RNA sequence: UACACCCUGCUGGUCGCAUGGCCUGGUAGGGGAAAGCUUUUGCGGUGUGGGAUGGGCCCGCGGCCUAUCAGCUUGUUGGUGGGGUGAUGGCCUACCAAGGCGACGACGGGUAGCCGGCCUGAGAGGGUGACCGGCCACACUGGGACUGAGAUACGGCCCAGACUCCUA
RNA sequence: AUACGUAGGGUCCGAGCGUUGUCCGGAAUUACUGGGCGUAAAGAGCUCGUAGGUGGUUUGUCGCGUUGUUCGUGAAAACUCACA
């Protein structure tokens, strides 16, 4: 047969990407983003709305103070900052 | 001032418990479909919508029958501020173990047990008169 | 504690023993290489970073080195040389 | 396992039939005891306490066995009452004494501890064992020929053969048909009061 | 009540009540008795109950109680304490088991013939 | 590697095996990868019931079957496809076919009468 | 000798998640192996392409208590370039910058392996991780290292103590 | 003294039968289901307001919350139904 036997592509993708808004624009290359959560309680049902300070890698600094951006998570870029600033659709 | 639509229901069981034969109300929409629903099933006899201070009002007969006797048996807020309900297809509360009825406000808008029961869609109920 | 297997006890600190000289030269080698580059001076650079390419690609074809780390070290040292 | 003690002196205290001819209970139909004939505070805790003795020492069935037929009864989907009533008229000494070819129930407590009887072609020395529909039951030939069980075969006049068991021949074949219903069975005082308790 | 408020906090039971003391809920400990001194019952229950306390393996310093008539335990015994509750007497909420490790069961206990350490009759 | 295995179940007397496909490196009662078969050498014609082409790939990647697993392969006629040298037959037995629920009773009934 | 493969220089096409991914891309330069025993059912060796299964890393979310524990934080955070690693990544390291973490409870004190489950309870709820199963941690103690595809290496090793034993 | 102790005599259970230890429910005795705070436990001595919760009438958008649906999915045993 043929020496060489090929591979499959192993479909790929979806790395987890959510709605942001940046608020810590402040070292190089890098933002802090927040996202809202609604839940319901697990024992009452008082829907509780919840933060998250995430850090995210801005290669461009394209981002700034109170942004509606969206971020996808990479590989672990340093020591807490695994978001890509991608898909800006506000600013201010 | 945070509730209005328990402060409906509240006009509704004071004004039938006092005897009173009609009441009036500001006509926001939600109470003006709780109220339309409520002839609909006739637990109430008559509502009707006029002009008032400035949006409108509408003005709700309750039906009584041979004596002063209400349809209405009670009413109860339960997706109240602070603690809103869902409810799923499926486990749709009957009311009064299926006696009376209730309001639903589906998807689709607004439905009581039986009618989202027959349809099967979910999401939000609200008070239930029997 | 002492069970049928000192003989692995011999056969490892053989297998250890001999990795150390081993990778000895091989690092004393990349430092070579490092001095070369290092220097501004290309052809040893280049000459270097081929002989490096034939012995840390040896070595990873004998039991040394696993064969990834040899591939990035001759990376590395190519890109060395091919700016120096 | 087994109990020990005769039927007359728990009928008396339970004050019913539990021979079912009892001559010395209704000879002495009070408690036996100095105070048999002294009254009892009476109390609907007696009542069912005396409802499930009844039901306890007129089978020859036990206590601790007796608990797990209700509990058993209480899983069955059909309502506890009926299910606990059927399942104690579903034993293999029941099933046995009901064709009339046992004078007693310890007749056939005894018989299952000898090994006279055959359920299916498998002899089973356990009186729990559970005789299911459509069984086929013999008895065997050394008991058959034994001159006491001679005459409970042969003068079976005893209680008549209820239409979930059929004699069917000489071989003594019980070709049960159908469950012990409970607009067939004729039980004896019901058992919603052990239900009800038991549920507590 | 201010559902959000439970949010915040709440929703704890009152109060654990607890009952033994000797040591790990034991069933029983063993330890050594003395101050074995008769002391007395409430006034209504007009008696005189014996008593001792006990140094349980526990290594904690309980009251016991002496229960039957007759008793076989002294200073220095391997006593065998469980736990009880003796309203008749203050601050007693412990037994000896008879016909065990120390104490002789009672003599010719016939009546309870399982407790107060009675064997069977032969 | 990889090894199709017999693996033990039921009580002590009676023996039962679910023939399973696992690591080597796992015991005899690990996470089974998938339950391709059972077998009990207690009931009388050893039955063997095999999920079958899922064994068919698992001997194409590789599975290795234990050796009185591999017997039971050729007990079935497996090993005869997947290497299909004679090709694939059935070659287990059976239990025999004894009677039914009901016509137990209808013979009963029919000697009665 | 390999070019099946890897590294570099350039470069064509192609899919994009941005780093990038795919054409054993190409090109050109450079480099990288092996085995015998045995007649004997034959067993065996090297390299690469693929399966298979085993894995290694990161993340969503779930599940102790205690301010009579409210400040914590400098390799901490981010970037850069490197060292190192199987690969990312202050993992480490030189510089740069000053951030980053918390009342939606940090940092502390105490406490505890955890789950399929099991048991009670009508239900919710509550209590447990027996055994049977699923993983993890740990194998005189504390530090260190080894090898191999793979090591807290329980019946692998060294070093510092403990303890014990033998002792010229 | 039918309460003690003793005898019968009776109740029940049975190779068991009682005692101790612990957990759940009964307890609504944490009251989400499913509690209260004039006199029984409970409105700080009184203000404002950060955090937080929290919302008037009405137009269009989004569908996060929420619901509807398809599928992957939740080892076996679990536990149950049904069969042997």
């Amino acid at each position: 047969g043929p020496k060489y036997t090929p591979a499959a592509e192993k479909p790929r993708g979806r790395r987890k990407t959510a709605i942001g808004y940046v608020v810590s624009d402040k070292m190089q290359k890098t933002i802090v983003v927040e996202l809202e959560d609604r839940k319901s309680h697990p024992l009452y049902g008082k829907i509780i709305r919840t933060t998250k300070k995430v850090k995210a890698h801005d290669e461009n600094g394209e981002a700034g103070i109170g942004d509606r951006v969206s971020l996808m998570e990479t590989r672990p870029l340093s020591a807490t900052k695994r978001w890509r600033l991608v898909e800006i659709l506000e600013k201010a | 001032m945070t509730d209005p639509i328990a402060d409906f229901l509240t006009r509704l069981r004071n004004a039938n418990s006092a005897y009173h034969d009609e009441v009036t109300l500001p006509h926001s929409k939600l109470k003006a479909n709780i109220a339309e629903i409520l002839k609909r099933e006739g637990y109430i006899s008559d509502y009707r919508t006029e002009d008032a201070r400035v949006g409108k009002s509408l003005v709700v007969q309750l039906k009584y029958g041979p004596s002063r006797e209400r349809s209405i048996a009670g009413l109860r807020r339960v997706s109240k501020p602070g603690l809103r309900v869902y409810a799923k297809s499926t486990n749709l509360p009957r009311v009064l173990g299926g006696l009376g009825v209730a309001i639903i406000s589906t998807s689709s808008g607004l439905l009581t047990d039986r009618q989202a029961a027959r349809q099967g869609v979910g999401g939000e109920v609200l008070a239930y008169v029997w | 504690n002492i069970k049928s297997q000192i003989k692995r006890i011999r056969t490892n600190e053989r297998r250890r023993l001999r990795n150390q000289s081993v990778k000895s030269s091989l690092r004393t080698a990349i430092r070579g290489f490092r001095e070369a580059v290092d220097a501004g001076d290309k052809d040893k650079a280049s000459e270097l970073l081929h002989a490096t390419s034939r012995k840390l690609d040896k070595a990873a074809s004998k039991g040394v080195i696993h064969p990834n780390q040899a591939a990035n070290k001759k990376s590395a040292l190519a890109l060395a040389l091919n700016k120096l | 396992a087994r109990y020990t003690g005769p039927a007359t002196r728990k009928s008396r205290r339970l004050g019913v039939d539990l021979v079912g001819g009892d001559q010395s209970f209704e000879k002495r139909p009070y408690p036996p005891g100095q105070h048999g004939r002294a009254r009892i505070k009476e109390s609907e805790y007696r009542q069912q306490l005396q409802e499930k003795q009844k039901a306890r020492f007129s089978y020859g069935v036990m206590e601790k066995q007796f608990r797990r037929y209700y509990e058993e009864a209480n899983r069955q989907p059909g309502k506890t009452g009926d299910n606990l009533l059927r399942i104690l008229e579903s034993r293999l000494d029941n099933v046995v004494y009901r064709a009339g070819l046992a004078r007693t129930r310890r007749m056939a407590r005894q018989l299952v501890s000898h090994g006279h009887f055959l359920v299916n072609g498998v002899k089973v020395d356990i009186p729990s064992y559970r005789v299911s529909q459509y069984d086929i039951i013999d008895v065997k030939e050394k008991s058959l020929n034994t001159l006491p069980f001679q005459i409970a075969r042969e003068t079976a006049g005893e209680r008549p053969i209820p239409s979930w068991l059929q004699v069917v021949g000489e071989r003594q074949r019980i070709l049960v048909h159908q469950l012990p219903e409970r607009a067939q069975i004729d039980v004896p005082l019901t058992e919603q009061l052990i239900v009800e308790l038991y549920s507590k | 009540p201010t559902i959000q408020q439970l949010v915040r906090k709440g929703r704890r039971d009152k109060i654990a009540k607890v009952k033994t003391a000797a040591l790990k809920g034991s069933p029983q400990r063993r330890g050594v008795c003395t101050r074995v001194y008769t002391t007395t019952p409430k006034k209504p229950n007009s008696a005189l109950r014996k008593v001792a306390r006990v140094k349980l393996t526990s290594q904690v310093e309980v009251t016991a109680y002496i229960p039957g008539e007759g008793h076989n335990l002294q200073e220095h015994s391997m006593v065998l304490v469980r736990g009880g509750r003796v309203k008749d007497l203050p601050g007693v909420r412990y037994k000896i088991i008879r016909g065990s490790l120390d104490t002789q069961g009672v003599k010719n206990r016939k009546q309870a013939r399982s407790r107060y350490g009675a064997k069977k009759e032969k | 590697a990889v090894k199709i295995k017999l693996t033990r179940l039921g009580k002590i007397r009676n023996p039962q095996y679910r023939i399973i496909v696992a690591d080597a490196r796992t015991r005899r009662d690990g996470r089974a990868i998938e339950v391709i078969g059972r077998y009990h050498p207690k009931e009388e014609p050893s039955l063997i019931q095999i999920d079958s082409e899922r064994a068919q790939y698992w001997l194409g990647v590789g599975a290795q079957p234990t050796e009185p697993v591999l017997a039971l392969l050729k007990i079935t006629g497996d090993w005869q496809k997947f290497k299909g040298l004679p090709g694939a037959e059935g070659t287990l037995k059976v239990k025999e076919p004894k009677p039914s629920k009901l016509d137990l009773f209808n013979a009963a009934l029919a000697e009665a009468e």
